């Protein structure tokens, strides 16, 4: 479990650092996004990496960054126009109690983002009692 | 008669500056107000019942975040017994070390730190800045905009402000449409000018987090925050929908912080009868709540509200102490106009200046201030010399540096000429010779030739709507030769996916090195300890234009 | 007194049309903006704007929130272009339309003290453009970097006192001016 | 071509500043020199036999009199052991009392306690300062002048100033034969404005001595000493000629403070190649073994000297904290021109404001700076607004207020007319009903009527000549109807018999009351504690022209 | 002797303070100077006086501050113009080491300010060592 | 070399004069003023307005301070008139008189950028009215809030130089204008 001697990744370990494709740091060059070996899609940070910094933020004492990196590394695998759409469905007044149960059943059962499902649950039940539901303003 | 001594004072520039008396009811106050609570914590089965005198029960979305997420409650009960003035002596003392102070902070209520910092006067609470803050190194943050959304004056401007020594560069639009082009300009310059320095593109929210998606921005700030719920629905969030959005920036690989400052939510209506401070108190813990590793506060833009008060400029920099006192990153304002008065503007800045920041201001303009599209920046392009020769006098690190004029004029070219390279490779509407000359010498968008914004606008919201990423502008760099550039951008991307760069205060200096509280941590400890300036750095500081030679 | 309250406003069905949304104290606790200028001028101005681009303009009266950018978007919901103009007591305005994020918009008018006439008149009339699904040149950019210093307390003030009028849920009136 | 930001930036008030790089040969170094000696100190059967390096045998007169007068030799040798480091931390260390310091500073030698300080910040150096300040309370004194010596238009001035808050109030003269009126009149209108504002009347020190004894001024400051011996020789001084008339002053019953101030041996060619600091700090040794119980120092007159090389204005901060910490009154100057940008004079200000000194400024210009007889203050009348202000923002009280215009006229308007009756009480040229208006709404002297002045220098002198006292100032008073004034002036006289004024900071405030270091003890420890804005004083400050009531 | 307790003179001890004179601080109202019943030789600061306030500055922990006034003490008794005459002999390159040898046995014999001569003996000594003597410049 | 050593200046017999006393550089190592106005046109000035009111002008070059006050001084001691006009190579100059203490003066022009060639002939013309035993009105207060922001500096440098040429113990020197 990563500490804060291993910070800067860059600096200490950087093969910690590496894609779902074996790719380090190092290949990502104009030679290799020319040649198009490196593309957008090897370019994304993964939960893995978001996992390590958790660890390092927790190590830096810093409990509450680090839970905000474990929601993110569970967010990895979520697609942006999703992620977009769950952002503004949490804004005031957009969602009903059910759609955002529906979501939080979705971010558990089909991206395994079980802080983040919890997270939604949470706001729902509040979003109730605080009246911040479709139809509340 | 009239005295003529009063009819020349009735002619200052200050008397121009809006002030009210305070107005209690409306929060109309800077800060200890006695409509305020009490603090308290009463804790049950590990959860909180009961906060500043308010029983769960009553807790608005506000109260349930800050309770279930922002205080360490295994010492809650311990320190909020403690003597707040005891508290407030151990802030300012230069023996008792920021790792002594944290676990006690972060264990306070939003009141109970408001209590504490109120027993302070500015000379403390900058004594205790210097200790608080959580990166080693002051560091700077400017503004780059113009009134027309001129991307190439942008791209110029940048340049010249990451040369003079930001580490964070922001823009923002005129009309949002263009906004797309704002971001590539600011970012090529800003990557011609220094490699490393981070640019953001200030939008409603789905809007900028998306061009972070597309590779057009490496942070973002403007992620506001409030304090109070009205305030807040009106925002158009609640703490939940901008922790989620929080989470969502770093699940990019994308450094953010939140915005706050006091005097938002009077200015907004709602202040709950509470002051300006207490109610920012509860911003602060949100973002401590969030996860989020730092916060633009003091005052920011609402800064005419508290400055309008008495105490209220003391009251910002009380804001930003609790900030850094609660260990998160402050990018301390200093950003935003207030008043009409060079004296005035100079005593509100140096609270930050003095002591120094994560940020010492959160957006310094570096352009002229007509050109500012935050409404004007309490420091502008034309204070550049008077900013300089002040930390030559004082012997501040103001995170800023003298700079030669053939050597600005040079990077400035350069970043107009890559940008006209990439306007090239990506098919957008052209960008003239004669604009890359007019941008290289210009003050601002006043020396600007001026483009066909609709045609403009037609062709930045393409990118949006076709998904045009961020490497289409480092081919095109490539295309046009700038295969320097092409790989600077190309390693901000190497920083985003190493993650390093989203902990505490984390900027990129010199070679591609991230400096942040992780690796930079503040041990400060009184004189001849912690930062101090000197050795290359202090003769870069003393170098200022006109020093002549006595012999 | 200009603006008629009369029953609550509903839906377009008729493209041709503008809305203008204005805040719940809008010429009734307030009846200039926080430089002076009556509200009477300020419609006429706007009206006449759209009207002079062959556009009809409908004005309703919000209550749900006195903050512009939702004043606006209560308009853009019912109006028959999709484009609304949303103006509070003390001036602030902004060009709005159907789908756009609450916080985003057409265009913004966000230092009320510098507007003029003239300016809300091209205001009247840049929204009907864009009501025919035309690009026009965006009024121009006026910005004063002493503009807060001079007068954010006093916007505060003033927005403070018309958002008293704000009730929760009632909905928008349709009005005669 | 030309950049148009930098041909902007060329014209900025500031680089009209003069500006020069360090010349450490000549002393043009504000601190931390390498020619300054390492500290040091040998003695022998209680005598010293080396001083900073400095052999007896080599000693000038400078070294004589502090070896022998200026150093608490009981514990030099303890003091001189402990680590310079500590020292400066129990400087800023809000724990470590001001009674623990003073016996370790006054034992210290001018080079260790310079490298003391050396090792702060400006911030360490403010926020031991609120500390080590001898009088609990900070003032304020102001200049009282004009390009005419108009006796009618210093009165009113005096009177204003007085109304403003100042404790003390400085004339001088355009024309020396004038002396005598200035001094009259700025006493008169002085205690117009508030019985018992000290008056002193900045002569050769002969004159002014003579000026003290014909009773026409309550006290003396610029009463000089400088930090190497020719340069106190072409002053026409030595250290034993000033000690001789710091008594001389004392046995009349007045109070007196030296001046000195940082650039005045490189101003007067004579630097020994030191640091303007550490030849500062033998000025502050000077005036301690004098046993002088203050002095007006921070460059003063020749502040144009440190302001321009690097870290001069910090300098200029450490300077007056040690004369604090050696127990020294402290009339910190802020009084006196060095730039043409507001933003910089406002920086070199809050140095001393915010923390507060004994006078923040030893000479705040209380007419318009045209005016000012001393080539123009840091601040002026012009700027009074601001200054308020500025106390209302930070909540600091920097010894002024707002006042009303229907106060200050008729203030002014009372003291033209005493000063009307004391003229034609004692036979000098008459003052004119129209110049008694003027006087009354005048901003400066270009409001004024011009005077006789071949006429009226010929009486002034005489009253040297004829040895003509304060008395007949006081019949003359009580003669013309103002019995009050002439009471008042009575009582400022009869101070002078009590002795009590004479201690360290004193000033005499409300009823007659001294107030000083010795009944007005600093007890500083922290937040909460101290000297704190509050109450009624806190509700003058707030109260700035201009302020709404949301109402 | 005086302690800080006993200051202010005027507050606490008016009666100790008295005039050249012998008069009392309730003898100088403006009907006893407009009589004259009170004059300017009368308002003049005593030894005594001094030496209250130098027990005072002595107690206050400020020692320097006491022998100056325990200096301004014997000079009382000097008169105005003296006082001038010697302050000038004093200034650089004014006396000859003789004359100020004769000013130091003056002081101590018609005034006897013995602090004050021994004050000026240490000026001649060194005023000739550091040539600031009438012929030196 | 407008400017010649011609013998040890010596008391003035007559009433009849002012003596110019200048500084050990004036005309030397130093040739203008803190403005530039040449020592020449100075001293030409200052020497026609002394001679426009029937007196005559003396000059000496004074060695033993550098000091503006104690300049004149030498010159006072030595002026069959007992008034003298000290100056210093940067420009600083001061109207003194025989019997008034060295840090005294009649008039004093203590801000040398605000002089003009028409100032120092005015000085030059005040000073002969003093010889006279006249009472002139003083010259103009010339009084500027920025001169030492512009100068101070410039001025201790120009004094630190001419600095340099003190000599203890010399006495002052006569002077033939070229
Ligand atoms: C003060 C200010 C605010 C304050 C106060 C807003 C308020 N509702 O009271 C705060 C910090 C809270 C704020 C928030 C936001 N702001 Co704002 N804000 C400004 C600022 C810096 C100055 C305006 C001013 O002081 N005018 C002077 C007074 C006298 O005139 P006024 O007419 O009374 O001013 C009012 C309007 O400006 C209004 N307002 C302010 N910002 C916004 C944004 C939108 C979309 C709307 C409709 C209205 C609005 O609030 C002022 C007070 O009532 C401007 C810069 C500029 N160019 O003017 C940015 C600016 C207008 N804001 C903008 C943005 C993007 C927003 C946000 C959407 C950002 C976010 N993270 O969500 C939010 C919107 C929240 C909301 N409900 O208004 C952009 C708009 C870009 C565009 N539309 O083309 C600007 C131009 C630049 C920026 N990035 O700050 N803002
Ligand atoms: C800076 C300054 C000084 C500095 C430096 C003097 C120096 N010799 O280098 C210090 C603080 C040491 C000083 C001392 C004194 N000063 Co002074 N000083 C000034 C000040 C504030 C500004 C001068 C300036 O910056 N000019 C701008 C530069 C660029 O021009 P400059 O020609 O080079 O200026 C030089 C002259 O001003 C000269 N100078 C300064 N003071 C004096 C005093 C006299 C008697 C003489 C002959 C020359 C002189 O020093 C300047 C630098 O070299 C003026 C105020 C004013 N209205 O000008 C008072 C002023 C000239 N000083 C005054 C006085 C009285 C004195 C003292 C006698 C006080 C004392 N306690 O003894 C001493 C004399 C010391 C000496 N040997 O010159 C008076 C003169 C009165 C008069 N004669 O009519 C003035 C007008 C102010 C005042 N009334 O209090 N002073
Ligand atoms: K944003
Ligand atoms: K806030
Ligand atoms: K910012
Ligand atoms: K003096
Ligand atoms: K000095
Ligand atoms: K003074």
């Amino acid at each position: 479990s990563a500490r804060v001697s291993d910070y800067p990744l860059a600096n200490k370990h950087p093969e910690w650092v590496k894609t779902a494709t074996n790719k380090t740091l190092d290949d990502f060059t104009l030679e290799n996004v020319l040649s198009n070996k490196v593309t957008a899609q090897d370019m994304r940070i993964t939960p893995e990496t978001l996992r390590l910094q958790a660890s390092i933020a927790k190590d830096a004492g810093r409990d509450r960054l680090a839970m905000n990196f474990e929601r993110a590394a569970e967010l990895t695998a979520v697609p942006d126009d999703r992620i977009l759409e769950i952002y503004n469905a949490l804004r005031p007044y957009r969602s009903t109690k059910e759609e955002l149960l529906a979501i939080a059943d979705d971010l558990e059962s089909r991206y395994q983002a079980k802080i983040c499902a919890a997270f939604v649950r949470e706001a729902a039940t509040l979003y109730v009692e605080r009246k911040k539901l479709k139809g509340d303003d | 008669m009239r005295s003529k001594r009063f009819e020349a004072l009735a002619k200052r520039p200050v008397n121009q500056d809006g002030f009210v008396k305070e107005w209690i009811e409306e929060g109309f106050i800077a800060m200890e107000s006695p409509n305020d609570p009490k603090p308290s914590i009463k804790i049950v089965n590990g959860a909180v019942t009961e906060l500043d005198g308010k029983p769960v029960s009553d807790f608005d979305l506000i109260d349930h975040f800050i309770a279930r997420y922002g205080i360490n409650l295994n010492r809650a009960e311990e320190v909020m017994a403690m003597d707040s003035v005891k508290l407030a002596n151990m802030l300012c003392d230069p023996n008792v070390k920021r790792s002594e102070i944290v676990p006690l902070t972060t264990a306070m209520t939003p009141a109970k730190i408001v209590e504490v910092v109120s027993h302070m006067n500015v000379v403390e609470m900058m004594m205790a800045m210097q200790k608080m803050r959580a990166r080693r190194t002051p560091s700077q943050q400017a503004h780059v905009t113009n009134v027309k959304d001129n991307p190439v004056q942008i791209a110029a401007d940048a340049a010249e402000g990451a040369w003079r020594g930001f580490d964070e560069q922001e823009t923002t639009v005129a009309v949002a449409r263009y906004a797309p082009f704002n971001a590539i300009a600011l970012l090529v310059g800003s990557q011609v000018g220094r490699p490393g320095v981070l640019t953001q593109c200030s939008l409603e929210e789905a809007t900028e987090l998306k061009l972070g998606m597309l590779g057009h921005t490496c942070y973002a700030e403007t992620i506001s925050v409030y304090g109070t719920e009205p305030v807040f629905t009106d925002g158009d969030d609640t703490p939940w929908s901008k922790g989620f959005l929080a989470s969502s920036y770093a699940s990019r690989g994308l450094k953010m912080r939140f915005t706050s400052g006091s005097g938002s939510e009077v200015q907004m209506g709602y202040a709950e009868g509470k002051s300006m401070l207490y109610l920012e108190a509860r911003c602060i813990y949100i973002t401590k709540a969030a996860g989020v590793q730092g916060l633009q506060n003091g005052s920011v833009s609402c800064i005419g509200v508290p400055s309008a008060v008495p105490s209220g400029i003391r009251a910002v920099l009380a804001e930003n102490l609790i900030c850094s006192s609660l260990d998160l990153e402050c990018a301390s304002s200093n950003d935003q106009t207030f008043t009409h008065s060079d004296m005035r503007r100079t005593a509100r800045l140096l609270m930050q200046f003095l002591p120094g920041t994560d940020f010492i201001s959160s957006g310094y303009s570096a352009v002229p201030n007509y050109d500012n599209m935050f409404a004007g920046s309490n420091e502008d392009a034309e204070d550049f010399d008077d900013y300089n020769v002040i930390q030559r006098d004082l012997k501040v690190d103001g995170g800023l540096r003298p700079v030669r004029e053939e050597d600005v004029i040079a990077i400035r070219n350069k970043a107009a000429r890559a940008l006209q390279a990439v306007f090239a490779g990506m098919g957008l509407p052209p960008i003239t010779d004669e604009e890359v000359e007019a941008a290289t010498y210009a003050h601002g968008s006043k020396d600007m030739p001026e483009r066909n914004i609709v045609e403009d606008i037609k062709f930045a919201q393409e990118i949006i709507n076709k998904n045009r990423n961020g490497l289409e502008v480092v081919k095109a760099l490539a295309q046009g030769g700038f295969t320097d550039v092409a790989q600077d951008m190309l390693n901000i991307q190497k920083a985003k996916l190493t993650g390093d760069y989203l902990h505490t205060s984390a900027i990129i200096v010199g070679d591609g090195q991230v400096l942040s509280a992780v690796n930079d941590v503040n041990d400060y400890a009184g004189p001849a300890t912690g930062y101090r300036l000197q050795g290359e750095r202090w003769e870069e500081i003393k170098n200022i234009p006109g020093a002549l030679d006595p012999n | 007194g200009f603006l008629t309250e009369v029953g609550e406003a509903r839906q377009g069905t008729q493209q041709d049309e503008v809305i203008i949304a204005v805040g719940p104290a809008f010429g009734l606790a307030q009846t200039v903006n926080i430089v002076g200028i009556p509200h009477k001028s300020i419609l006429r101005e706007v009206i006449a704007g759209i009207e002079e681009e062959g556009i009809k303009a409908r004005v309703i009266r919000c209550f749900k929130s006195s903050d512009v950018a939702f004043v606006a978007v209560e308009g853009n919901r019912l109006s028959g272009s999709g484009i609304s103009i949303g103006i509070q007591s003390k001036g602030t305005t902004v060009i709005h339309q159907q789908g756009l994020p609450p916080l985003s918009n057409l265009e913004l008018f966000p230092q009320a003290p510098l507007l003029t006439l003239e300016t809300y008149r091209q205001i009247g009339k840049n929204a009907a453009r864009y009501a025919k699904r035309e690009s026009p040149q965006p009024v121009p950019t006026l910005n004063d970097q002493m503009a807060r210093p001079k007068y954010q307390a006093k916007s505060a003030i003033l927005h403070i006192k018309e958002t008293k009028y704000v009730v929760t849920g009632k909905n928008p009136q349709e009005l005669r001016v």
